[PDB]
């Protein structure tokens, strides 16, 4: 009876569950029977790990032992099983639980009834709970590949979560609006819309991560590759640190091509960290041929791993590479030198003609990748004095940013100290 | 917090300078020797 | 401490894979002596099949043979103590057994003997000495994992009441594997604070120890330690007498002669390649004395001629053009070059410009920190 031994002690495990559901749905009282705003994320956040653990009898018995009120829609759950916030909570897992089963057409008339009752409500304490309703029913049309009908489906929900002054419910479908159009490759939908609307200055860190990871594709793409670097380095300083595996991969793929073509070489501890190794080594030989300028190596590179470029999406990124290719040489070339002779880079820039030099050189400086002068007098390309910057307002503007920021957190952490009574 | 499941998932800190040189520094001065 | 076993096979077994080395006719006799002499069955083993040699059946015969024998009267006599003697002699018949599965290379038997041994035991003294052997036997085969966490062990034991001949044993060890794993800061302050107490000549000979020390302590420590402590060394200094191409390396780099130095940074590259602790890290080496050595130079500049420099460090213009321009892209040289009147400019940053720089970088981190935690508590 070992089979039934391990059950026993599952089961058991499943009473402890069960308490936990109840902790949570205790907490989701706590703020709405009580009123007052938010602890649904105290509720919420186990939201992952109790999908983990979800089983499928465990459910069963739920869902004959809760609802008190049983207004019989439970008969929509219970036979593909075999309160205004509880209730959706429930059908969220509920969805969960087909969701990890591959059952992908009673999940998706459960989530559409989810969403039928989470919009006839427009309670204010629901719209978290209607945020992660949203985000999964994204994800069951993603595994049922139509990705269509979900954009208006979604437009029209994130239009009524910017009517009532929301802010979860407005990140959260913005940002799976803007998966939608990524996914479908509309980056001009795409950077309209972000244009156009204002993400919420107090917006989850989940979010705002995941926010400034499709901002800076949009910009990459859009060819505004300062910002672009900016938007997905800080995306990644935002990202969890324990977890989402695939979303730093991803991140750090896309920065690893846009500091390339921004013309610098990335920081080797990424390609060391045990966590991606595997994921950016293709990245890794990229960046070898990049800086060392080889074409060949470049060219070898493409035919040899081209297959997952075009896969994470980055194959346009990879030939603006090669003119930043020859930009990075230039940017090197005018890192370590002063007056460096044309004829000069015409050999370490592996070009033509002093000609040939003068164009590209021009244009890296009109770029503003190099910040240098050029002379074609004697011809020699004489960079720019530096000038030291002590005694000029840089110091002065840096040090102002960053005082801006600590008295914004000195303001944002004095508020917040909610006292109870 | 949550786990962002719609994204599908030596000992020595090096950096860089795994180039390819005509050895380090034994030919490299040997040769400039020779033609100096 | 004995020799379990001489760390010259390892030597010879890494020159020998090194493509130049191969053919090594010498090399390869010393190998098989010791080999033969020492009775390593399995060792030879593995030695024929990775490198690809024909076996010599006439003699690899009698050396089973000889290893069957005397592990056989081994483990009898530790039965014969665990069914007649106390505990007392049953360790030193398990202890003898592990002795002789390490020195004939079993790799297996070894660890698991010498974790028996360990398990069995409760004196401190032999403790360390099972300990010690298990982080040679490591050194012996590079598994990282085993050297570190017996280093963490021994640290444990030692700190739980110790003695200063195994703190200087375990400050060589830690040495040898920071050289290992390229940390030659923590190598260089192990081995100057063992330099005067060398007493560990299993590893390695005293000359060999000077020379270590004076590399690490060359690519590690700035000018003034430099001088306080192993130019103005009483022993580093005397055994330099006997070794002439080391004292010449160091004191060319210290009186400020360049050519020499770069000779001699040749010669002791094309030596550390050979070498099998080295053998990883002779490129980082060189790379980083020569980075020590223009950095040197132009601490006392603000623009050398390049054809000055060139005859100063005994080279031509196009090799310190091609080096300089390498060195400062990866920023490690405070230096810009001006190629249509070779001229190299050195823009050092001044004191305040430079603590400028390191409180931006320095806030930024802490911000960084900060600003994490506080978005992540407030809401």
């Amino acid at each position: 009876t070992a089979a039934a031994a391990a059950e026993h002690s599952q089961r058991e495990l499943d009473t402890v569950t069960l308490e936990d559901i109840k902790e949570h749905v205790k907490q989701l009282e706590k703020a709405v029977s009580g009123k007052e705003p938010r602890f649904v994320l105290r509720a919420l956040r186990m939201l992952p790990s109790t999908s983990r653990r979800l089983n499928h009898y465990v459910l069963y018995k739920a869902v004959q032992g809760f609802f008190t009120s049983n207004n019989a829609t439970r008969d929509f759950l219970l036979p593909f099983l075999e309160l205004p916030e509880v209730e959706a909570y429930l059908q969220l897992l509920v969805v969960i639980f087909m969701m990890n089963s591959k059952r992908y057409k009673e999940a998706q008339k459960i989530s559409d009834d989810l969403m039928q009752k989470i919009s006839t409500q427009n309670r204010r304490a629901l719209d978290l709970v209607a945020a992660k309703c949203y985000y999964y029913h994204a994800r069951v049309y993603e595994f049922l590949d139509k990705l269509d009908v979900v954009r208006s489906f979604l437009h029209a929900r994130l239009r009524t979560a910017t009517l009532r002054h929301d802010a979860d419910g407005q990140a959260t479908l913005l940002n799976l609006l803007l998966r939608n159009y990524l996914h479908y490759s509309l980056y001009d939908q795409a950077e309209k819309l972000v244009s156009k609307s204002v993400f919420p200055e107090q917006a989850n860190n989940n979010e705002w991560a995941r926010y400034l990871y499709y901002t800076g594709r949009i910009k990459a793409i859009q060819l505004e590759y300062s910002e672009a670097r900016r938007t997905m380095t800080n995306a990644l300083r935002k990202a969890p640190q324990h977890t989402a595996v695939g979303f730093k991969q991803t991140v750090h793929k896309l920065l690893i091509v846009v500091e390339l073509l921004l013309g610098e070489i990335p920081d080797r501890l990424q390609f060391r960290q045990p966590s991606l190794k595997r994921s950016l080594m293709p990245y890794f030989l990229l960046t070898q041929a990049v800086r060392t300028g080889n074409l060949a190596k470049f060219n070898q590179v493409l035919d040899q791993f081209g297959e997952k470029f075009q896969a994470d999406g980055t194959y346009t990124l990879i030939i603006r590479l090669r003119h930043n290719v020859i930009k990075t040489g230039v940017r090197m070339i005018s890192l370590s030198y002063s007056r460096i002779s044309l004829a000069d880079i015409a050999q370490k820039l592996q070009l033509d003609s002093p000609e040939d030099a003068e164009f590209i050189v021009a244009k890296a400086i009109r770029d503003g990748v190099i910040e240098a002068s050029i002379n074609h007098e004697k011809g020699y390309v004489q960079s720019k004095e530096m000038i030291d910057i002590y005694s000029t307002r840089e110091p002065q503007l840096a040090f102002h940013q960053r005082i801006s920021f600590c008295l914004d957190i000195h303001n944002m952490s004095v508020k917040a100290m909610r006292f109870p009574p | 917090d949550d786990e962002f499941e719609e994204f599908p998932a030596h000992v020595w800190e090096d950096n860089w300078d795994d180039d390819n040189v005509e050895d380090d520094f034994s030919n490299q001065l040997r040769a400039e020797l020779e033609k100096h | 401490l004995p020799k379990n076993p001489d760390l010259r096979i390892a030597q010879l077994r890494f020159l020998l894979s090194l493509p130049e080395h191969r053919g090594d006719a010498a090399v390869r006799d010393e190998l098989m002596a010791a080999v033969r002499d020492n009775n390593m069955a399995p060792y030879y083993e593995a030695l024929c099949k990775s490198l690809d040699w024909q076996i010599d059946v006439d003699l690899l015969n009698k050396m089973k043979k000889a290893n069957e024998d005397e592990l056989k009267r081994l483990d009898e006599e530790l039965e014969d103590a665990e069914k007649n003697l106390g505990e007392s002699e049953i360790r030193d018949a398990m202890m003898a057994k592990a002795e002789y599965l390490c020195r004939i290379g079993d790799k297996e038997g070894a660890l698991t003997a010498f974790r028996k041994t360990y398990d069995k035991t409760v004196a401190l003294g032999h403790r360390l000495d099972i300990v010690f052997y298990l982080l040679r036997i490591g050194l012996f085969y590079m598994d990282n994992d085993l050297i570190t966490r017996n280093t963490e062990k021994a640290k444990s034991l030692i700190e739980e009441g110790g003695d200063w001949d195994r703190r200087n044993r375990l400050k060589v060890y830690q040495g040898l594997y920071c050289v290992a794993i390229r940390d030659f800061k923590q190598a260089a302050e192990l081995f100057l604070d063992t330099v005067s107490t060398f007493t560990s000549y299993e590893l390695m000979d005293y000359k060999t120890f000077v020379t270590y020390t004076v590399y690490v302590s060359m690519i590690a420590l700035e000018r003034p330690d430099l001088r306080e402590k192993v130019i103005k060394g009483a022993e580093i200094l005397e055994v330099l007498h006997s070794l002439p191409a080391v004292r010449q390396y160091l004191f060319s780099l210290y009186e400020c002669r360049y050519s020499v130095f770069f000779q001699s940074l040749a010669v002791v590259e094309q030596e550390m390649k050979k070498d099998w602790l080295f053998a990883p890290h002779y490129r980082y080496y060189v790379r980083e004395m020569r980075i020590h050595a223009y950095s040197q130079l132009l601490e006392s500049y603000r623009s050398l001629t390049l054809g000055y420099m060139a005859e100063a460090f005994g080279v031509g213009v196009e090799f310190i053009d091609q080096e300089l321009s390498r060195f400062i892209a990866a920023g490690r040289l405070h230096c810009k070059i001006d190629k249509v009147n070779e001229i190299v400019e050195t823009n050092r940053p001044d004191s305040k410009n430079w603590q400028y720089q390191e409180t931006i970088k320095k806030g930024d981190l802490l911000l960084n920190r900060v600003q994490k935690l506080s978005r992540v508590i407030n809401m």
